[PDB]
């Protein structure tokens, strides 16, 4: 019932009209901000002053990280080794084909792009690596111990440099529980739970299409039974936050664990 | 009541009915039994105010009503979420709590501004009791007027207040001023005889708030306090109940229009969700949200403010309005019916025009005495002068030299006061002339005398001689004059001069006005040496053969502003017609005489005066004016009465009740008529309560006008009123300045989000930040606004149509939300995908990313360069798409101000510079902004961070966009203001 009929449509065309003059020149606008922006290298990058550490096998309860799992049951870890496990379904060096296998234990600049399709070179790190938390002898990677494995893994920023003095290590320990028994004590593979220096810094998602992150694993040896405890595993750079509050997986991992007999 | 008889009753019945006696009045004892019983002798107020039932008033209406509705579904929303277990539900309590908020703190601001409105008129109310001379007992003592009972016996004199409903039963040359009760200017004799059985119209009765003018009375009090005369229109007053205001209407109209795009969005982006295969729980939550969004959060406080602008605008000039709202309703008024007596005029016997020398003067009637006065050079005068001066008895109150005079108090007749103040104006000093020339013989006005007169000694000792002077009715101050003074001589009283004083008393006669004789004689100190005696009795001097002088006219003026005031009115579309309980004479006369009646124009009656035909056979349309006197109101039908008000297009209505005036109101309004009144009297109250806009002199009005009116004048100058127009016309203007640019940026704070829903891109624009920009960064500018002037002359205009001109409709409506919000949205998603990519995230990339992307449980999503972010640090850029997509708004919301300033003109002719106030604004604005982002800690404690100084650029070529969409829009409309784009593209 409302305005004129004929020149409804006067106008209906015009909101039409005026909507593909804004899209175009936002299309414009997209068309521009693509290739103002370099497709190898972020711009600003500006929120990672610091990289986020990810454990695994990944198990949140509420509040976060909580793994709790009963050694007898086979049934309360054999969903956290099969995620163990096909999570290294890409580790196998059948499929890290489309890699080399580093030797230069220190920084690999690559300036260079020489590679298939203009592409370029990256290390290898095969499950073998962690040596008794690769699923091999152990595809329950400790836990039908009682000393279950946690792959430990860095964020991957492009050009994000971490220090020379050591390897980049890590480092597994209570959230001081002293008067209560001895320290807590893991051991670490390869050794001396570091990642190798040979595999920064990172050029990018497209220069690296066949990249994968460093590893460390941490099996559970101290850990007490039947009894709730937490771990902070803490990188140890020196381009590395590792207490920012506001970020508190920010160079590092807190989990609730809770092994029980 | 009571009273219907009391005047045609017995003084035997009388006096047996109220248990009383005519002669010694109640015994006390009685008289106290009788206050317990009926109370005390005053009016009840409005008993019912309490204190915080006033607030509660103060928190509904159109828009707060709105914000309820909003703040409920934040709340319905918020359960929802928390329900299924959803995180950060703060965001639903910080809405509804910030709704709720506003409303309240709104509800605050207007109840100060009407405790110091109501105080403001406190402070100028008269709290001395008034007080009656009564008798009980037989004696006669000084109470006050509320311990009156009824059948009390008082006495009344010039001077004192009439404190009750009385009965008359003696009354010599009782007087009094009945303008508050009935229009009647003339003074009304009382006599304790039956006049009529109506007893307005009776003589025989004193109404409880009139004031005796001249002589003296004594009567029984028959009713009191509210059951009187005076108390009963207030009762009517109070039950009349007026309308909602005219801008209450244009705000629940939008409110409506606000809302049905709320709904449709909701629903439409509901039944889009459900498409994208949402739970009906979130396709509808969402909805809800939509809905929420479409409330701006704090457009309830700019219109309150620019209201209080204009207000205390107002105020400045001595013009108090209650509530925020009648501010406005003078520009949109297009009626304005008048009170003649107290409100027109001043209410006050004034000299207006004099005879002598042959020739009739007029003097300044004004009370600033800025208009033109008379000759007073000639002999004649000075003579004249001196009779005038001489024969008047009246006194003024002690103390009084610095009241302007026609503001003064006169112990004295009605026109002796009169003369008093016009012979102190003229001659200066008149109490001290005259007793420098001492009196020695005195005659009262009298029944069988007639006149008043005196005799005198001379000023100078070498004149020994005496000099009587008379004035009196002008016939019986001609019978006994056989000489005239004329131009310096004293000459004969012939034929010529007895013809030529008869055409003049008749003719001033003709203007209604009240006029008086003047005459002297100088008798010798031969016969009447100093040291003589004169008898009255034996009239043992002239009581004839006199010197006459001339004639003294007087009349209810006009107020000195009035007739200046009353045609600008006219001159910006506001038809005027009189309402007054006078007589058709006075009413024609004033009507005349300040511009309702124009120069030239007549009515049906003059026709037939000139071309001499009976009334029956004129042509109604013919006639530019008419009067309609109130008893010939009754029998018309009130389509009828439809026919006569736009036939004849200047109006005056007569000898008009209470509730005819409110009748007059209403059938205007049932018109489509804004219509405001203005009154003095209780006689106005009703349709002062009625009207869209009352307002009350706030020195010569009742209380019950003033209680029942919207606006006082406190100065009464009647011309604060048309500076009320052009401010509610101004306001009206710029309101729709300021209210469109505040619901623009509404769609850039939902598109969004309602992108967020349908595309699931990281959230680009936060509820946390969306109330920064509602309510605190676009505040400043919407209230400068209200600083615009005029682009027309905004006097020059007709008031606004109610149906066709609105403060927003379709037009301003369609064009502020989906063509300027649209720009700004697309300005913020481009500002949003720059920082996305910049930072890392592809626009390609951002589409259905959401999921993953406010995920807990990932810290370490891929961008588009590989790169693993956590959880706090994406968070830490979709806090940066809130700042990026806030800082778009702010660079697109600097240009929507600028380019309100002006609706038709362009900002290149009328200016950039040109609103001081809305230049500093907007300095305001950026700063916050600034402080908002790069102050150290923004990031966590709302959600904004320091931005890139290349982030604040990207909309910039948006915001100029948007200056030069509008200029060529009112380039186009002034330049080509014709059918196509005149309509379409503009507000
Ligand atoms: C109410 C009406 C609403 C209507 C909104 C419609 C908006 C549509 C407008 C434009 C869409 C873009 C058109 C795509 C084609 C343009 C050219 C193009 O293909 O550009 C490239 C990008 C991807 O670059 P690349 O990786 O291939 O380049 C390689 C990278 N190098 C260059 C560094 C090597 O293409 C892409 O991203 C593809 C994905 C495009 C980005 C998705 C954005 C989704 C957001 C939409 C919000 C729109 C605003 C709504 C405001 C309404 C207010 C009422
Ligand atoms: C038109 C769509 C958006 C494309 C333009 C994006 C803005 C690019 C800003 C470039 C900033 C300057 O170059 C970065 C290094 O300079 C550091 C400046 O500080
Ligand atoms: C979208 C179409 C419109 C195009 C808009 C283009 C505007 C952007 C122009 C960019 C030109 C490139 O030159 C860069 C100039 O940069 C100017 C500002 O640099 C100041 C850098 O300040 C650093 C920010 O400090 C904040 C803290 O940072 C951490
Ligand atoms: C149009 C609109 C945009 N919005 C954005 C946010 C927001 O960005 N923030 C910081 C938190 C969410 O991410 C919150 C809103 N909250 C509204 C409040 C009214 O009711 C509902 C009901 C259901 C769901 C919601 C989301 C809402 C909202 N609405
Ligand atoms: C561990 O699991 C076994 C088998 O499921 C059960 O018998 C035992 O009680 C469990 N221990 C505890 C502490 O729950
Ligand atoms: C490890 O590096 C050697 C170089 O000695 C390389 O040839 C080989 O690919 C790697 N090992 C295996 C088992 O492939
Ligand atoms: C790792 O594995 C070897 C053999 O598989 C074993 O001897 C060694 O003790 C294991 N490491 C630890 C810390 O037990
Ligand atoms: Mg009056
Ligand atoms: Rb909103
Ligand atoms: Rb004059
Ligand atoms: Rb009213």
């Amino acid at each position: 019932l409302g305005r004129t009929l004929s020149r409804w449509v006067w106008i209906s065309l015009y909101y039409v009209a005026f909507y593909v003059v804004m899209s175009g020149i936002f299309a414009l606008c997209i068309y521009v901000l693509m290739r103002t922006i370099d497709p190898y290298t972020p711009d600003y990058q500006d929120q990672l002053k610091s990289p986020g550490v990810t454990l695994r096998p990944d198990v949140y309860g509420e509040k976060g990280l909580d793994i709790s799992y009963n050694v007898s049951d086979s049934t309360t870890w054999a969903g956290l080794a099969h995620t163990l496990h096909r999570f290294l379904a890409g580790y196998s060096p059948a499929a890290q084909e489309g890699s080399i296998n580093c030797t230069s234990e220190k920084y690999f600049f690559q300036e260079s792009f020489l590679a298939p399709n203009h592409t370029k070179f990256s290390c290898k790190f095969t499950a073998d690596m962690l040596q008794n938390c690769s699923g091999r002898p152990d595809p329950t990677f400790g836990f039908a111990e009682g000393k279950p494995c946690f792959i430990i893994k860095m964020n991957r920023i492009v050009k994000f440099l971490p220090g020379n003095s050591t390897a980049p290590r890590v480092d597994c320990a209570f959230l001081d529980q002293p008067r209560d028994g001895p320290p807590l004590q893991v051991e670490y593979f390869p050794a001396n739970g570091t990642y190798s220096l040979h595999y920064f810094p990172y050029y990018g998602k497209k220069a690296q299409p066949h990249y994968s992150n460093p590893l460390v694993a941490a099996k559970l040896l101290n850990v007490p039974r039947n009894r709730d405890v937490v771990i902070v595993c803490k990188i140890l750079a020196e381009h590395v936050s590792f207490d920012n509050p506001h970020d508190p997986y920010e160079g590092k991992v807190e989990f609730k664990l809770k092994i029980q007999k | 009541e009571m009273e219907i008889n009391d005047h045609q009753l017995s003084v035997a019945e009388l006096e047996q009915k109220y248990q009383t006696s005519a002669t010694k009045g109640l015994s006390a004892s009685l008289a106290a039994e009788l206050l317990l019983r009926d109370g005390p002798n005053a009016l009840r107020p409005p008993r019912g105010t309490p204190e915080y039932v006033k607030f509660a008033r103060q928190l509904a209406g159109g828009l707060q009503c709105l914000m309820w509705v909003a703040a409920a579904i934040c709340l319905i929303a918020f359960a929802i979420q928390a329900s299924e277990g959803d995180l950060t539900t703060d965001d639903n309590l910080y809405l509804a709590l910030a709704l709720i908020a506003v409303v309240v703190v709104t509800g605050c601001f207007g109840y100060y501004q009407e405790f110091k409105s109501t105080n403001i008129i406190a402070s100028f109310k008269n709290l001395v009791p008034q007080q009656a001379t009564v008798i009980r007992d037989g004696d006669k003592f000084q109470i006050n007027a509320d311990q009156l009972v009824v059948g009390d016996l008082v006495e009344m004199k010039g001077g004192d207040r009439v404190p009750a409903d009385i009965r008359i039963l003696q009354a010599q040359g009782c007087k009094v001023d009945n303008s508050s009760l009935t229009g009647e200017s003339e003074p009304q004799t009382r006599s304790p005889e039956c006049t009529h059985e109506s007893p307005l119209e009776t003589r025989n009765i004193a109404f409880f708030s009139t004031m005796c003018l001249e002589g003296t009375a004594q009567g029984l009090v028959v009713n009191t306090g509210d059951r009187t005369i005076i108390g009963r229109i207030a009762s009517l007053a109070s039950g009349v109940e007026n309308e909602k205001t005219p801008i209450a209407i244009e705000i629940e109209h939008f409110v409506d229009i606000i809302a049905g795009l709320a709904i449709l969005f909701g629903a439409t982006f509901f039944i889009v969700a459900m498409c994208i295969g949402y739970t009906f729980l979130r396709a509808m939550v969402f909805f809800m949200a939509i809905v929420v969004a479409y409330v701006p959060e704090g457009l309830l406080a700019t219109v309150t403010v620019c209201l209080s602008l204009t207000a205390k605008r107002l105020a400045s000039k001595n013009c108090v309005v209650k509530n925020l709202e009648a501010v406005e309703t003078l520009g949109s008024t297009s009626v304005i019916c008048s009170d003649k007596t107290g409100t027109l005029t001043q209410n006050r016997m004034t000299v207006s025009h004099l005879w002598f020398d042959n020739h009739i003067h007029s003097a300044d009637t004004t009370e600033d005495q800025s208009g033109q006065t008379f000759d007073q050079s000639s002999e004649t005068w000075r003579a004249l002068c001196r009779v005038l001066t001489l024969c008047n008895r009246a006194a003024f109150k002690s103390g009084q030299d610095a009241v302007p005079v026609p503001k003064r108090i006169v112990i004295g007749d009605a026109s002796e006061t009169a003369l008093l103040k016009f012979s102190e104006l003229t001659l200066g000093n008149a109490m001290g002339y005259r007793e420098r020339f001492p009196k020695v013989c005195e005659i009262p006005f009298n029944s069988t005398n007639k006149f008043q007169l005196s005799i005198h000694t001379l000023e100078d000792p070498r004149d020994p001689r005496h000099v009587l002077v008379m004035k009196g009715a002008p016939e019986r101050v001609l019978e006994r004059c056989s000489s005239i003074l004329i131009k310096g001589q004293e000459l004969p009283l012939d034929e010529q001069w007895r013809e030529a004083f008869q055409t003049a008393y008749l003719s001033l006669g003709g203007l209604g006005e009240r006029v008086l004789g003047f005459c002297q004689l100088y008798l010798s100190e031969k016969d009447y040496p100093p040291g003589y005696a004169f008898d009255v009795e034996a009239m043992n001097f002239p009581t004839s053969g006199l010197c006459f002088a001339g004639l003294v006219s007087m009349i209810d003026p006009p107020r000195a502003t009035v007739p200046d005031a009353v045609l600008k009115c006219r001159t910006a579309g506001i038809r005027v017609i009189m309402v007054t309980g006078d007589h058709p004479i006075t009413a024609k006369a004033i009507a005349a005489s300040v511009g309702i009646i124009s120069e030239g124009s007549e009515t049906v009656e003059d026709i037939a005066a000139r071309l001499r035909v009976p009334v029956d056979q004129v042509n109604r349309k013919d006639a530019r004016a008419c009067v309609i006197n109130g008893m010939q109101l009754k029998d018309m039908d009130p389509s009828e009465l439809v026919e006569a008000l736009r036939t004849h297009p200047e109006m005056v209505f007569a000898r008009t009740s209470p509730q005819q005036k409110l009748v007059i109101v209403e059938s205007c309004q049932r018109l489509g008529a804004i219509v405001a009144v203005t009154g003095d009297g209780v006689n106005d109250s009703p349709a002062l309560k009625k009207a869209d806009i009352g307002v009350a002199m706030g020195i010569a009005g009742s209380d019950a006008a003033k209680n029942a009116a919207d606006m006082i004048l406190l100065d009464d100058n009647f011309a604060s009123i048309v500076t009320g127009v052009e401010q509610g016309r101004l306001i009206f203007d710029n309101l729709k300045k300021s209210i469109a640019y505040t619901l623009t940026k509404n769609i850039p704070e939902l598109t969004p989000y309602l992108i967020y829903i349908t595309v699931s891109v990281p959230l680009p624009l936060g509820c946390i930040t969306i109330l920064f920009i509602e309510l605190c960064t676009d505040i400043f500018p919407s209230v400068s606004l209200a600083y615009e002037k005029a682009e027309s002359d905004i006097m020059h205009l007709r008031p606004r149509n109610p149906k066709r001109d609105r403060l927003v409709n379709e037009p301003l409506a369609a064009y502020s939300y989906f063509q300027i919000g649209a720009i700004q949205s697309f300005a913020g998603f481009t500002d949003y995908f720059t920082a996305m990519a910049q930072e890392g995230w592809f626009p390609l990339l951002c589409v259905g990313l959401r999921p993953q992307w406010e995920n807990h449980h990932l810290q370490d999503l891929q961008d588009s360069y590989g790169q693993e972010w956590t959880f706090g640090q994406r968070l830490y850029q979709q806090y940066t798409c809130y700042t990026v997509f806030f800082i778009s708004i702010e660079m697109c919301q600097i240009a929507d101000v600028l380019i309100r300033k002006t609706r038709r003109l362009s900002a290149f002719q009328q200016g950039f510079f040109r609103n001081r106030i809305l230049v500093i604004a907007i300095v305001f604005q950026v700063c916050i902004g600034c402080f908002l982002c790069y102050c150290p800690g923004m990031p966590n404690i709302f959600n904004f961070m320091p931005i890139r100084f290349q982030w604040w650029l990207v909309p910039m070529p948006f915001s100029l966009l948007i200056f030069v969409y509008d200029e060529i829009r009112k380039l186009g409309v002034r330049c080509c203001p014709g059918s196509w784009w005149d309509q379409e593209l503009y507000y």
